[PDB]
Protein backbone atom coordinates (compact mmCIF):
# COMPACT_ATOMS: atom_id res chain seq x y z
CA UNK A 1 0.00 0.00 0.00
CA UNK A 2 0.94 3.77 0.13
CA UNK A 3 3.75 4.82 2.48
CA UNK A 4 4.67 8.26 3.83
CA UNK A 5 7.03 8.86 0.99
CA UNK A 6 4.17 8.13 -1.49
CA UNK A 7 1.96 10.70 0.24
CA UNK A 8 4.34 13.47 1.41
CA UNK A 9 3.65 16.81 -0.36
CA UNK A 10 0.64 15.51 -2.41
CA UNK A 11 -2.22 16.91 -0.35
CA UNK A 12 -3.48 13.40 0.51
CA UNK A 13 -2.42 13.76 4.16
CA UNK A 14 -5.23 16.33 4.52
CA UNK A 15 -7.80 14.08 2.77
CA UNK A 16 -10.19 11.78 4.75
CA UNK A 17 -10.38 8.19 3.42
CA UNK A 18 -13.21 7.51 0.98
CA UNK A 19 -15.43 4.43 0.55
CA UNK A 20 -16.16 2.61 -2.77
CA UNK A 21 -19.58 2.99 -4.47
CA UNK A 22 -20.34 -0.61 -3.35
CA UNK A 23 -20.16 0.52 0.31
CA UNK A 24 -23.93 0.63 0.80
CA UNK A 25 -24.18 -2.00 3.52
CA UNK A 26 -25.43 -2.20 7.09
CA UNK A 27 -23.35 -2.45 10.22
CA UNK A 28 -25.29 -4.35 12.81
CA UNK A 29 -25.42 -3.13 16.42
CA UNK A 30 -25.66 -5.55 19.29
CA UNK A 31 -27.12 -3.59 22.26
CA UNK A 32 -25.10 -5.96 24.43
CA UNK A 33 -21.65 -5.07 22.95
CA UNK A 34 -19.80 -1.84 23.73
CA UNK A 35 -18.29 0.06 20.81
CA UNK A 36 -15.95 2.88 20.04
CA UNK A 37 -15.17 5.13 17.08
CA UNK A 38 -11.51 4.32 16.61
CA UNK A 39 -10.94 7.06 14.05
CA UNK A 40 -13.17 9.99 13.09
CA UNK A 41 -11.94 12.15 10.18
CA UNK A 42 -13.54 15.46 9.06
CA UNK A 43 -12.32 17.11 5.84
CA UNK A 44 -13.81 20.58 5.16
CA UNK A 45 -14.61 21.37 1.52
CA UNK A 46 -16.36 24.73 2.05
CA UNK A 47 -16.15 27.44 4.71
CA UNK A 48 -19.00 29.88 4.69
CA UNK A 49 -19.27 33.06 6.78
CA UNK A 50 -22.58 34.72 7.61
CA UNK A 51 -22.59 38.30 6.43
CA UNK A 52 -23.48 40.93 9.05
CA UNK A 53 -25.92 43.44 7.55
CA UNK A 54 -26.34 47.11 8.46
CA UNK A 55 -30.11 46.67 9.11
CA UNK A 56 -31.38 43.60 10.93
CA UNK A 57 -34.48 43.40 8.72
CA UNK A 58 -32.41 42.09 5.78
CA UNK A 59 -31.90 38.30 5.77
CA UNK A 60 -28.21 37.56 6.44
CA UNK A 61 -26.72 34.86 4.23
CA UNK A 62 -23.76 32.56 4.53
CA UNK A 63 -21.30 33.58 1.88
CA UNK A 64 -18.27 31.76 0.36
CA UNK A 65 -14.78 32.45 1.60
CA UNK A 66 -11.26 31.73 0.24
CA UNK A 67 -8.96 29.49 2.34
CA UNK A 68 -5.51 31.07 2.90
CA UNK A 69 -3.89 28.63 5.34
CA UNK A 70 -3.41 25.76 2.85
CA UNK A 71 -4.10 22.03 3.46
CA UNK A 72 -3.98 22.18 7.27
CA UNK A 73 -7.73 22.03 7.91
CA UNK A 74 -8.81 18.41 8.51
CA UNK A 75 -9.65 16.94 11.89
CA UNK A 76 -8.49 13.36 12.32
CA UNK A 77 -7.58 10.49 14.65
CA UNK A 78 -10.54 11.40 16.75
CA UNK A 79 -11.87 8.64 18.96
CA UNK A 80 -14.30 8.05 21.79
CA UNK A 81 -16.95 5.65 23.06
CA UNK A 82 -19.94 4.84 20.91
CA UNK A 83 -22.74 4.17 23.47
CA UNK A 84 -25.94 2.23 22.68
CA UNK A 85 -28.71 4.09 24.54
CA UNK A 86 -31.91 2.84 26.30
CA UNK A 87 -33.98 3.68 23.19
CA UNK A 88 -31.52 2.09 20.70
CA UNK A 89 -30.03 5.44 19.59
CA UNK A 90 -26.23 5.68 19.43
CA UNK A 91 -24.16 8.38 21.16
CA UNK A 92 -20.59 9.31 20.26
CA UNK A 93 -18.70 10.90 23.14
CA UNK A 94 -15.34 12.33 21.89
CA UNK A 95 -12.43 11.52 24.23
CA UNK A 96 -9.42 12.58 22.12
CA UNK A 97 -7.73 13.22 18.80
CA UNK A 98 -6.51 15.95 16.51
CA UNK A 99 -9.79 17.69 17.08
CA UNK A 100 -9.13 21.35 16.13
CA UNK A 101 -7.30 23.32 13.39
CA UNK A 102 -6.85 27.10 13.40
CA UNK A 103 -8.20 28.20 9.97
CA UNK A 104 -8.14 31.54 8.18
CA UNK A 105 -10.49 32.30 5.39
CA UNK A 106 -10.92 35.58 3.46
CA UNK A 107 -14.22 37.34 2.49
CA UNK A 108 -14.51 39.03 -0.91
CA UNK A 109 -12.85 42.38 -0.27
CA UNK A 110 -10.10 40.70 1.85
CA UNK A 111 -11.42 40.56 5.40
CA UNK A 112 -9.69 37.71 7.12
CA UNK A 113 -11.73 35.47 9.38
CA UNK A 114 -9.61 33.31 11.74
CA UNK A 115 -11.51 30.43 13.37
CA UNK A 116 -10.66 27.46 15.51
CA UNK A 117 -12.27 24.74 13.40
CA UNK A 118 -13.12 22.03 15.94
CA UNK A 119 -15.28 19.26 17.45
CA UNK A 120 -13.74 19.34 20.95
CA UNK A 121 -15.92 17.52 23.51
CA UNK A 122 -18.35 16.43 20.81
CA UNK A 123 -21.42 14.52 22.03
CA UNK A 124 -23.29 13.51 18.93
CA UNK A 125 -26.40 11.25 18.68
CA UNK A 126 -28.41 9.20 16.12
CA UNK A 127 -32.23 8.74 15.91
CA UNK A 128 -33.60 5.96 18.25
CA UNK A 129 -33.61 2.14 17.58
CA UNK A 130 -30.47 1.86 15.42
CA UNK A 131 -30.25 -1.93 15.01
CA UNK A 132 -27.76 -1.32 12.23
CA UNK A 133 -25.80 1.68 11.01
CA UNK A 134 -27.09 2.43 7.50
CA UNK A 135 -26.90 5.15 4.81
CA UNK A 136 -30.04 6.43 6.49
CA UNK A 137 -28.30 6.91 9.84
CA UNK A 138 -27.45 10.47 10.99
CA UNK A 139 -25.59 11.94 13.94
CA UNK A 140 -26.45 15.31 15.38
CA UNK A 141 -24.55 16.91 18.17
CA UNK A 142 -22.95 19.78 20.00
CA UNK A 143 -19.32 20.60 20.92
CA UNK A 144 -17.22 23.26 22.72
CA UNK A 145 -15.37 26.08 21.03
CA UNK A 146 -12.75 27.59 23.37
CA UNK A 147 -10.89 30.80 22.53
CA UNK A 148 -8.87 30.62 19.27
CA UNK A 149 -5.81 31.92 21.18
CA UNK A 150 -5.08 30.26 24.57
CA UNK A 151 -4.46 32.23 27.73
CA UNK A 152 -0.69 33.06 27.31
CA UNK A 153 -1.09 34.64 23.85
CA UNK A 154 0.36 38.18 23.84
CA UNK A 155 -0.99 40.86 21.48
CA UNK A 156 1.43 42.99 19.44
CA UNK A 157 1.89 45.48 22.32
CA UNK A 158 2.61 42.71 24.80
CA UNK A 159 -0.81 42.54 26.53
CA UNK A 160 -2.38 39.24 27.58
CA UNK A 161 -4.63 37.28 29.89
CA UNK A 162 -2.35 34.81 31.76
CA UNK A 163 0.76 36.80 30.84
CA UNK A 164 1.60 40.25 29.48
CA UNK A 165 1.10 43.93 30.39
CA UNK A 166 -2.33 45.00 31.62
CA UNK A 167 -2.28 48.46 30.05
CA UNK A 168 -1.20 50.28 26.92
CA UNK A 169 2.29 51.07 28.11
CA UNK A 170 3.14 53.28 25.04
CA UNK A 171 0.37 55.70 26.18
CA UNK A 172 1.52 56.11 29.74
CA UNK A 173 -1.00 58.88 30.55
CA UNK A 174 -3.93 58.11 28.23
CA UNK A 175 -7.33 57.50 29.84
CA UNK A 176 -7.95 53.79 30.58
CA UNK A 177 -11.67 53.38 29.95
CA UNK A 178 -11.75 53.80 26.17
CA UNK A 179 -9.05 51.09 25.98
CA UNK A 180 -10.60 48.60 28.45
CA UNK A 181 -11.81 46.30 25.71
CA UNK A 182 -8.32 46.15 24.25
CA UNK A 183 -6.46 45.97 27.57
CA UNK A 184 -8.57 43.36 29.45
CA UNK A 185 -8.23 40.07 27.58
CA UNK A 186 -11.12 37.63 27.83
CA UNK A 187 -11.31 33.96 27.02
CA UNK A 188 -14.47 32.80 25.23
CA UNK A 189 -16.04 29.39 25.45
CA UNK A 190 -19.03 28.90 23.16
CA UNK A 191 -21.10 25.99 21.69
CA UNK A 192 -21.10 24.72 18.14
CA UNK A 193 -23.52 22.32 16.47
CA UNK A 194 -22.76 19.56 13.97
CA UNK A 195 -24.64 17.04 11.76
CA UNK A 196 -23.15 14.00 10.12
CA UNK A 197 -25.08 12.42 7.32
CA UNK A 198 -23.92 8.86 6.60
CA UNK A 199 -23.88 8.10 2.84
CA UNK A 200 -21.74 4.98 2.71
CA UNK A 201 -21.28 1.95 4.97
CA UNK A 202 -19.07 -1.13 4.76
CA UNK A 203 -20.85 -3.57 7.11
CA UNK A 204 -18.06 -6.08 6.65
CA UNK A 205 -15.54 -3.51 8.02
CA UNK A 206 -17.28 -1.03 10.41
CA UNK A 207 -16.25 1.87 8.18
CA UNK A 208 -18.70 4.67 7.37
CA UNK A 209 -18.34 7.85 5.27
CA UNK A 210 -20.58 10.79 4.42
CA UNK A 211 -21.08 14.55 4.57
CA UNK A 212 -21.16 16.90 7.55
CA UNK A 213 -22.13 20.45 8.28
CA UNK A 214 -21.25 22.35 11.46
CA UNK A 215 -21.76 25.83 12.78
CA UNK A 216 -19.64 27.70 15.30
CA UNK A 217 -18.29 31.13 16.10
CA UNK A 218 -14.98 32.42 14.72
CA UNK A 219 -12.08 34.13 16.57
CA UNK A 220 -13.09 36.99 18.80
CA UNK A 221 -9.36 37.94 19.37
CA UNK A 222 -9.62 37.46 23.13
CA UNK A 223 -12.64 39.65 23.52
CA UNK A 224 -11.40 42.52 21.29
CA UNK A 225 -14.19 42.16 18.70
CA UNK A 226 -17.39 40.25 17.92
CA UNK A 227 -16.86 36.81 16.31
CA UNK A 228 -18.61 35.83 13.13
CA UNK A 229 -20.77 32.81 12.48
CA UNK A 230 -19.14 30.17 10.39
CA UNK A 231 -20.61 27.20 8.55
CA UNK A 232 -18.26 24.42 7.70
CA UNK A 233 -19.17 21.70 5.18
CA UNK A 234 -17.21 18.73 4.08
CA UNK A 235 -16.82 14.98 3.93
CA UNK A 236 -16.23 12.65 6.89
CA UNK A 237 -15.08 9.05 7.53
CA UNK A 238 -15.25 6.93 10.66
CA UNK A 239 -14.12 3.51 11.70
CA UNK A 240 -16.30 1.81 14.31
CA UNK A 241 -15.01 -1.09 16.41
CA UNK A 242 -16.29 -3.46 19.09
CA UNK A 243 -14.23 -2.49 22.17
CA UNK B 1 10.83 68.83 50.87
CA UNK B 2 7.22 67.56 50.74
CA UNK B 3 8.21 64.76 53.18
CA UNK B 4 9.90 67.32 55.54
CA UNK B 5 6.79 69.53 55.70
CA UNK B 6 4.54 66.49 56.30
CA UNK B 7 6.89 65.25 59.10
CA UNK B 8 6.86 68.73 60.71
CA UNK B 9 3.06 69.06 60.52
CA UNK B 10 2.85 65.61 62.18
CA UNK B 11 5.61 66.28 64.78
CA UNK B 12 3.44 69.24 65.79
CA UNK B 13 0.09 67.40 66.10
CA UNK B 14 -1.59 67.26 62.66
CA UNK B 15 -3.65 64.33 61.46
CA UNK B 16 -2.35 62.63 58.29
CA UNK B 17 -5.15 64.32 56.33
CA UNK B 18 -4.20 67.71 57.65
CA UNK B 19 -0.51 67.26 57.11
CA UNK B 20 -0.97 66.35 53.45
CA UNK B 21 -3.78 68.83 52.98
CA UNK B 22 -1.22 71.45 53.97
CA UNK B 23 1.04 70.65 50.97
CA UNK B 24 0.66 73.30 48.21
CA UNK B 25 -0.57 71.80 44.92
CA UNK B 26 2.28 73.62 43.17
CA UNK B 27 4.89 71.77 45.24
CA UNK B 28 3.21 68.40 44.65
CA UNK B 29 3.08 69.17 40.93
CA UNK B 30 6.84 69.60 40.74
CA UNK B 31 7.14 66.11 42.27
CA UNK B 32 5.65 64.54 39.11
CA UNK B 33 7.66 63.07 36.27
CA UNK B 34 5.34 64.63 33.62
CA UNK B 35 7.21 67.87 34.38
CA UNK B 36 10.70 66.35 34.16
CA UNK B 37 12.17 67.73 30.90
CA UNK B 38 14.05 64.48 30.24
CA UNK B 39 10.86 62.58 29.42
CA UNK B 40 10.14 63.89 25.89
CA UNK B 41 10.80 62.84 22.34
CA UNK B 42 12.31 64.71 19.37
CA UNK B 43 9.11 64.44 17.25
CA UNK B 44 6.64 64.80 20.13
CA UNK B 45 5.68 68.37 19.36
CA UNK B 46 3.94 71.16 21.23
CA UNK B 47 3.17 71.97 24.84
CA UNK B 48 3.45 69.43 27.68
CA UNK B 49 -0.27 69.77 28.04
CA UNK B 50 -0.56 67.97 24.71
CA UNK B 51 0.78 64.76 26.26
CA UNK B 52 -0.48 63.96 29.75
CA UNK B 53 -3.05 66.76 29.46
CA UNK B 54 -3.91 70.10 31.10
CA UNK B 55 -3.42 69.55 34.84
CA UNK B 56 -6.62 70.34 36.80
CA UNK C 1 35.89 35.32 50.45
CA UNK C 2 37.34 31.82 50.21
CA UNK C 3 36.39 28.24 49.51
CA UNK C 4 36.83 27.22 53.16
CA UNK C 5 36.34 24.00 55.17
CA UNK C 6 32.96 25.32 56.39
CA UNK C 7 31.70 25.86 52.76
CA UNK C 8 32.95 22.35 51.92
CA UNK C 9 31.16 20.72 54.88
CA UNK C 10 27.93 19.03 53.66
CA UNK C 11 25.33 16.50 54.96
CA UNK C 12 26.53 12.95 54.48
CA UNK C 13 23.27 11.26 55.27
CA UNK C 14 19.66 11.75 56.26
CA UNK C 15 20.47 11.61 59.95
CA UNK C 16 22.41 14.85 60.34
CA UNK C 17 25.96 13.49 59.86
CA UNK C 18 28.28 15.84 57.90
CA UNK C 19 31.40 15.26 55.88
CA UNK C 20 34.05 17.80 54.99
CA UNK C 21 35.26 17.59 51.43
CA UNK C 22 38.75 18.51 50.38
CA UNK C 23 39.30 21.28 47.88
CA UNK C 24 40.54 18.46 45.55
CA UNK C 25 37.25 16.55 45.76
CA UNK C 26 35.36 19.75 45.08
CA UNK C 27 37.36 20.36 41.89
CA UNK C 28 37.05 16.74 40.99
CA UNK C 29 33.28 17.01 41.50
CA UNK C 30 33.03 20.05 39.31
CA UNK C 31 35.12 18.34 36.57
CA UNK C 32 33.15 15.09 36.60
CA UNK C 33 29.82 16.95 36.77
CA UNK C 34 30.92 18.72 33.57
CA UNK C 35 32.07 15.45 32.05
CA UNK C 36 28.84 13.52 32.71
CA UNK C 37 26.00 15.84 33.82
CA UNK C 38 26.25 19.48 32.73
CA UNK C 39 24.88 18.87 29.21
CA UNK C 40 21.47 18.69 30.96
CA UNK C 41 22.18 20.28 34.41
CA UNK C 42 24.44 23.24 33.63
CA UNK C 43 23.87 25.71 36.46
CA UNK C 44 21.71 23.40 38.62
CA UNK C 45 18.67 23.33 36.18
CA UNK C 46 17.50 20.46 33.96
CA UNK C 47 17.30 21.15 30.24
CA UNK C 48 15.03 18.20 29.42
CA UNK C 49 12.72 18.71 32.38
CA UNK C 50 12.88 22.24 33.85
CA UNK C 51 10.38 21.46 36.59
CA UNK C 52 13.11 19.57 38.47
CA UNK C 53 16.23 21.36 39.56
CA UNK C 54 19.35 20.52 41.66
CA UNK C 55 18.55 23.03 44.41
CA UNK C 56 19.18 21.75 47.94
CA UNK C 57 15.58 22.52 49.03
CA UNK C 58 14.26 20.61 45.96
CA UNK C 59 16.53 17.65 46.67
CA UNK C 60 15.33 17.58 50.33
CA UNK C 61 11.73 17.09 49.23
CA UNK C 62 12.52 14.30 46.76
CA UNK C 63 11.69 10.72 47.90
CA UNK C 64 13.98 9.42 49.20
CA UNK C 65 15.64 12.67 50.28
CA UNK C 66 18.44 13.55 47.86
CA UNK C 67 19.80 16.50 49.86
CA UNK C 68 22.81 14.50 51.13
CA UNK C 69 25.77 12.47 49.81
CA UNK C 70 24.16 9.11 50.31
CA UNK C 71 20.92 10.15 48.57
CA UNK C 72 22.86 11.57 45.57
CA UNK C 73 25.20 8.59 45.31
CA UNK C 74 22.14 6.28 45.25
CA UNK C 75 20.44 8.53 42.64
CA UNK C 76 23.52 8.12 40.49
CA UNK C 77 23.23 4.36 40.86
CA UNK C 78 19.51 3.83 40.50
CA UNK C 79 17.71 7.12 39.62
CA UNK C 80 13.99 7.51 40.42
CA UNK C 81 11.17 9.99 39.69
CA UNK C 82 10.76 12.64 42.26
CA UNK C 83 8.21 10.66 44.30
CA UNK C 84 10.55 7.61 44.24
CA UNK C 85 7.76 5.64 42.47
CA UNK C 86 9.59 4.81 39.31
CA UNK C 87 13.07 3.72 38.28
CA UNK C 88 14.27 5.78 35.36
CA UNK C 89 17.65 4.18 34.70
CA UNK C 90 16.58 3.56 31.13
CA UNK C 91 16.38 7.32 30.30
CA UNK C 92 18.65 8.86 33.01
CA UNK C 93 22.35 8.12 33.28
CA UNK C 94 23.40 5.90 36.21
CA UNK C 95 25.85 3.12 37.07
CA UNK C 96 22.99 0.70 36.40
CA UNK C 97 22.67 1.86 32.77
CA UNK C 98 26.31 2.40 31.97
CA UNK C 99 25.72 0.12 28.93
CA UNK C 100 23.54 2.85 27.29
CA UNK C 101 25.03 5.90 29.01
CA UNK C 102 28.70 5.10 28.22
CA UNK C 103 30.18 8.07 30.12
CA UNK C 104 28.94 6.30 33.26
CA UNK C 105 31.25 3.28 32.58
CA UNK C 106 34.35 4.56 34.31
CA UNK C 107 32.83 6.48 37.17
CA UNK C 108 34.11 5.02 40.46
CA UNK C 109 32.28 5.22 43.80
CA UNK C 110 34.68 7.97 44.69
CA UNK C 111 33.70 9.89 41.51
CA UNK C 112 30.04 9.62 42.47
CA UNK C 113 30.86 11.07 45.89
CA UNK C 114 32.74 13.95 44.26
CA UNK C 115 29.78 14.85 41.98
CA UNK C 116 27.37 14.63 44.89
CA UNK C 117 29.76 16.89 46.69
CA UNK C 118 29.71 19.42 43.83
CA UNK C 119 25.93 19.47 43.72
CA UNK C 120 25.69 20.13 47.46
CA UNK C 121 28.46 22.72 47.57
CA UNK C 122 27.56 24.97 44.53
CA UNK C 123 24.38 26.49 46.03
CA UNK C 124 26.34 27.33 49.20
CA UNK C 125 28.56 29.46 46.96
CA UNK C 126 26.08 30.62 44.25
CA UNK C 127 22.84 30.83 46.35
CA UNK C 128 19.59 31.18 44.38
CA UNK C 129 21.66 31.42 41.16
CA UNK C 130 22.20 27.65 41.47
CA UNK C 131 19.13 26.08 39.82
CA UNK C 132 17.89 29.55 38.96
CA UNK C 133 18.26 29.47 35.18
CA UNK C 134 18.60 32.54 32.93
CA UNK C 135 16.88 35.03 35.31
CA UNK C 136 20.03 34.70 37.40
CA UNK C 137 22.74 34.74 34.74
CA UNK D 1 -17.21 46.08 33.29
CA UNK D 2 -14.52 43.74 31.85
CA UNK D 3 -12.32 41.71 34.19
CA UNK D 4 -9.09 39.72 33.78
CA UNK D 5 -10.26 36.29 35.15
CA UNK D 6 -6.70 35.13 36.00
CA UNK D 7 -5.96 38.19 38.16
CA UNK D 8 -9.29 37.61 39.88
CA UNK D 9 -8.42 33.97 40.59
CA UNK D 10 -5.24 35.25 42.41
CA UNK D 11 -7.63 36.80 44.94
CA UNK D 12 -9.20 33.42 45.77
CA UNK D 13 -7.70 30.36 47.50
CA UNK D 14 -6.02 29.61 44.09
CA UNK D 15 -3.60 32.40 45.08
CA UNK D 16 -2.72 30.70 48.41
CA UNK D 17 -2.78 26.97 47.90
CA UNK D 18 -2.57 24.34 45.16
CA UNK D 19 -6.02 24.33 43.54
CA UNK D 20 -6.96 20.78 42.49
CA UNK D 21 -9.29 22.15 39.87
CA UNK D 22 -6.94 24.63 38.17
CA UNK D 23 -3.29 24.80 39.19
CA UNK D 24 -0.70 23.63 36.68
CA UNK D 25 0.86 20.26 37.59
CA UNK D 26 4.43 21.52 38.27
CA UNK D 27 3.14 23.18 41.43
CA UNK D 28 2.86 19.63 43.03
CA UNK D 29 6.66 19.45 43.17
CA UNK D 30 6.43 21.80 46.19
CA UNK D 31 5.48 18.95 48.60
CA UNK D 32 6.97 15.57 49.30
CA UNK D 33 5.45 12.69 47.38
CA UNK D 34 2.97 14.34 45.00
CA UNK D 35 4.89 14.49 41.72
CA UNK D 36 4.76 12.97 39.25
CA UNK D 37 2.39 10.04 40.07
CA UNK D 38 -0.26 11.63 42.32
CA UNK D 39 -0.11 14.95 40.36
CA UNK D 40 -0.85 13.12 37.15
CA UNK D 41 -3.77 11.38 38.84
CA UNK D 42 -5.12 14.50 40.54
CA UNK D 43 -5.17 16.47 37.28
CA UNK D 44 -6.62 13.59 35.19
CA UNK D 45 -9.55 13.12 37.60
CA UNK D 46 -10.47 16.82 38.19
CA UNK D 47 -12.65 18.79 39.02
CA UNK D 48 -13.43 18.02 42.65
CA UNK D 49 -16.31 19.33 44.75
CA UNK D 50 -14.18 19.40 47.86
CA UNK D 51 -10.53 18.75 48.71
CA UNK D 52 -11.36 15.37 50.37
CA UNK D 53 -12.75 14.05 47.04
CA UNK D 54 -9.19 13.57 45.89
CA UNK D 55 -9.13 10.50 48.18
CA UNK D 56 -11.81 8.84 45.97
CA UNK D 57 -9.63 8.48 42.86
CA UNK D 58 -9.90 4.83 41.65
CA UNK D 59 -6.79 2.57 42.03
CA UNK D 60 -4.80 4.31 44.78
CA UNK D 61 -2.29 2.28 46.87
CA UNK D 62 -2.59 2.80 50.64
CA UNK D 63 0.54 4.97 50.94
CA UNK D 64 -0.77 7.02 47.98
CA UNK D 65 -3.92 7.71 50.02
CA UNK D 66 -1.83 8.45 53.04
CA UNK D 67 0.31 10.97 51.10
CA UNK D 68 -2.93 12.65 49.94
CA UNK D 69 -4.17 12.84 53.56
CA UNK D 70 -0.96 14.45 54.81
CA UNK D 71 -1.19 17.13 52.06
CA UNK D 72 -4.90 18.14 52.22
CA UNK D 73 -4.10 21.26 54.31
CA UNK D 74 -2.05 22.40 51.28
CA UNK D 75 -4.88 21.92 48.82
CA UNK D 76 -7.98 23.88 47.85
CA UNK D 77 -10.73 23.76 45.22
CA UNK D 78 -12.40 26.63 43.33
CA UNK D 79 -14.48 26.57 40.13
CA UNK D 80 -12.81 25.38 37.00
CA UNK D 81 -11.45 28.48 35.26
CA UNK D 82 -11.57 27.79 31.53
CA UNK D 83 -8.53 30.05 30.83
CA UNK D 84 -6.33 27.92 33.20
CA UNK D 85 -7.47 24.54 31.96
CA UNK D 86 -7.75 24.82 28.20
CA UNK D 87 -4.80 24.18 25.89
CA UNK D 88 -3.43 21.33 28.04
CA UNK D 89 -2.13 24.17 30.16
CA UNK D 90 -2.41 22.05 33.35
CA UNK D 91 0.23 19.77 31.82
CA UNK D 92 2.49 22.47 30.28
CA UNK D 93 1.60 26.13 30.96
CA UNK D 94 4.49 27.66 28.87
CA UNK D 95 6.64 28.49 31.98
CA UNK D 96 9.97 26.75 32.42
CA UNK D 97 12.80 28.33 34.48
C1 LIG E 1 15.90 77.99 19.42
C2 LIG E 1 14.84 77.84 18.63
C3 LIG E 1 13.53 77.41 19.20
C4 LIG E 1 13.17 76.60 20.36
C5 LIG E 1 14.10 75.96 21.35
C6 LIG E 1 11.70 76.56 20.27
C7 LIG E 1 10.83 75.84 21.24
C8 LIG E 1 9.48 75.71 21.25
N1 LIG E 1 8.60 76.17 20.34
MG1 LIG E 1 9.27 77.67 18.79
N2 LIG E 1 9.81 78.56 16.97
C9 LIG E 1 11.06 78.83 16.54
C10 LIG E 1 12.25 78.55 17.35
C11 LIG E 1 12.22 77.73 18.56
N3 LIG E 1 11.17 77.21 19.22
C12 LIG E 1 11.14 79.51 15.26
C13 LIG E 1 12.35 79.95 14.51
C14 LIG E 1 9.74 79.59 14.87
C15 LIG E 1 9.21 80.16 13.57
C16 LIG E 1 9.15 78.90 12.66
C17 LIG E 1 8.99 78.98 16.00
C18 LIG E 1 7.50 78.88 15.97
C19 LIG E 1 6.74 78.05 16.94
C20 LIG E 1 5.30 77.74 16.86
C21 LIG E 1 4.31 78.23 15.85
C22 LIG E 1 5.12 76.86 18.02
C23 LIG E 1 6.36 76.72 18.64
C24 LIG E 1 6.18 75.87 19.83
C25 LIG E 1 7.45 75.61 20.57
C26 LIG E 1 7.48 74.60 21.69
C27 LIG E 1 7.55 73.18 21.12
C28 LIG E 1 8.71 72.89 20.20
C29 LIG E 1 8.49 71.71 19.28
O1 LIG E 1 7.50 70.99 19.26
O2 LIG E 1 9.55 71.42 18.38
C30 LIG E 1 9.59 70.23 17.58
C31 LIG E 1 10.82 70.38 16.74
C32 LIG E 1 11.14 69.50 15.79
C33 LIG E 1 10.21 68.35 15.57
C34 LIG E 1 12.39 69.68 14.94
C35 LIG E 1 13.57 68.75 15.28
C36 LIG E 1 14.81 69.03 14.42
C37 LIG E 1 14.60 68.97 12.90
C38 LIG E 1 14.19 67.57 12.51
C39 LIG E 1 15.87 69.34 12.15
C40 LIG E 1 15.84 69.02 10.64
C41 LIG E 1 17.13 68.29 10.17
C42 LIG E 1 17.56 68.48 8.71
C43 LIG E 1 16.59 67.74 7.78
C44 LIG E 1 19.06 68.13 8.51
C45 LIG E 1 19.54 68.26 7.06
C46 LIG E 1 21.03 68.61 6.80
C47 LIG E 1 21.61 67.76 5.65
C48 LIG E 1 22.98 68.11 5.05
C49 LIG E 1 21.70 66.33 6.14
C50 LIG E 1 8.82 74.90 22.34
C51 LIG E 1 8.75 75.70 23.62
C52 LIG E 1 4.79 75.31 19.81
C53 LIG E 1 4.01 75.77 21.00
O3 LIG E 1 3.84 75.02 21.94
O4 LIG E 1 3.89 77.19 21.22
C54 LIG E 1 3.04 77.74 22.24
C55 LIG E 1 4.10 76.09 18.78
O5 LIG E 1 2.84 76.03 18.50
N4 LIG E 1 7.35 77.44 17.98
C1 LIG F 1 19.90 14.65 30.27
C2 LIG F 1 20.16 13.82 29.21
C3 LIG F 1 20.47 14.34 31.70
C4 LIG F 1 21.74 14.06 32.08
C5 LIG F 1 23.00 13.96 31.16
C6 LIG F 1 21.76 13.86 33.54
N1 LIG F 1 20.47 14.05 33.99
FE1 LIG F 1 19.88 14.29 35.94
N2 LIG F 1 17.90 14.60 35.30
C7 LIG F 1 17.47 14.59 33.98
C8 LIG F 1 16.00 14.56 33.96
C9 LIG F 1 15.06 14.60 32.75
C10 LIG F 1 15.59 14.55 35.41
C11 LIG F 1 14.19 14.49 35.98
C12 LIG F 1 13.85 12.97 35.93
C13 LIG F 1 12.45 12.68 36.45
O1 LIG F 1 11.54 12.22 35.67
O2 LIG F 1 12.22 12.91 37.66
C14 LIG F 1 16.83 14.57 36.16
C15 LIG F 1 16.91 14.57 37.53
C16 LIG F 1 18.04 14.52 38.28
C17 LIG F 1 18.06 14.54 39.73
C18 LIG F 1 16.80 14.61 40.60
C19 LIG F 1 16.48 16.07 40.87
C20 LIG F 1 15.62 16.34 42.09
O3 LIG F 1 15.31 17.55 42.33
O4 LIG F 1 15.26 15.39 42.85
C21 LIG F 1 19.34 14.44 40.11
C22 LIG F 1 19.91 14.43 41.56
C23 LIG F 1 20.15 14.37 38.91
N3 LIG F 1 19.32 14.43 37.80
C24 LIG F 1 21.53 14.30 38.90
C25 LIG F 1 22.31 14.02 37.80
C26 LIG F 1 23.73 13.70 37.82
C27 LIG F 1 24.60 13.65 39.10
C28 LIG F 1 24.12 13.46 36.56
C29 LIG F 1 25.56 13.06 36.10
C30 LIG F 1 26.05 11.79 36.24
C31 LIG F 1 22.94 13.63 35.69
N4 LIG F 1 21.87 14.00 36.50
C32 LIG F 1 22.88 13.51 34.31
C33 LIG F 1 18.30 14.59 32.88
C34 LIG F 1 19.66 14.33 32.89
C1 LIG G 1 15.09 -5.89 32.25
C2 LIG G 1 15.94 -4.61 32.31
S1 LIG G 1 15.95 -3.70 30.78
C3 LIG G 1 17.39 -2.61 30.70
O1 LIG G 1 17.39 -1.42 31.52
C4 LIG G 1 18.76 -1.11 31.89
C5 LIG G 1 18.83 -0.03 32.95
O2 LIG G 1 18.03 -0.47 34.06
C6 LIG G 1 19.63 -0.81 30.67
O3 LIG G 1 21.02 -0.85 31.00
C7 LIG G 1 19.36 -1.83 29.58
O4 LIG G 1 19.99 -1.40 28.39
C8 LIG G 1 17.85 -1.98 29.37
O5 LIG G 1 17.58 -2.68 28.15
C1 LIG H 1 2.30 27.43 43.01
C2 LIG H 1 3.10 27.34 41.72
C3 LIG H 1 4.40 28.13 41.88
C4 LIG H 1 5.65 27.28 41.68
C5 LIG H 1 6.76 27.66 42.67
C6 LIG H 1 7.39 29.03 42.38
C7 LIG H 1 8.66 28.96 41.57
S1 LIG H 1 9.27 30.59 41.26
C8 LIG H 1 10.77 30.99 42.12
O1 LIG H 1 10.88 32.31 42.70
C9 LIG H 1 12.03 32.44 43.59
C10 LIG H 1 12.36 33.93 43.73
O2 LIG H 1 13.02 34.23 44.98
C11 LIG H 1 13.31 31.63 43.25
O3 LIG H 1 13.79 30.99 44.46
C12 LIG H 1 13.16 30.63 42.05
O4 LIG H 1 14.29 30.58 41.18
C13 LIG H 1 11.95 30.95 41.17
O5 LIG H 1 11.74 30.09 40.03
CA1 LIG I 1 -27.71 9.49 4.19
Amino acid sequence: TLTYDDIVGTGLANKCPTLDDTARGAYPIDSSQTYRIARLCLQPTTFLVKEEPKNKRQEAEFVPTKLVTRETTSLDQIQGELKVNSDGSLTFVEEDGIDFQPVTVQMAGGERIPLLFTVKNLVASTQPNVTSITTSTDFKGEFNVPSYRTANFLDPKGRGLASGYDSAIALPQAKEEELARANVKRFSLTKGQISLNVAKVDGRTGEIAGTFESEQLSDDDMGAHEPHEVKIQGVFYASIEPA
Amino acid sequence: EINRRVQASLASGATLEEAWSAIPEKLAFYDYIGNNPAKGGLFRTGPMNKGDGIAQ
Amino acid sequence: AELTPEVLTVPLNSEGKTITLTEKQYLEGKRLFQYACASCHVGGITKTNPSLDLRTETLALATPPRDNIEGLVDYMKNPTTYDGEQEIAEVHPSLRSADIFPKMRNLTEKDLVAIAGHILVEPKILGDKWGGGKVYY
Amino acid sequence: ELVNVVDEKLGTAYGEKIDLNNTNIAAFIQYRGLYPTLAKLIVKNAPYESVEDVLNIPGLTERQKQILRENLEHFTVTEVETALVEGGDRYNNGLYK
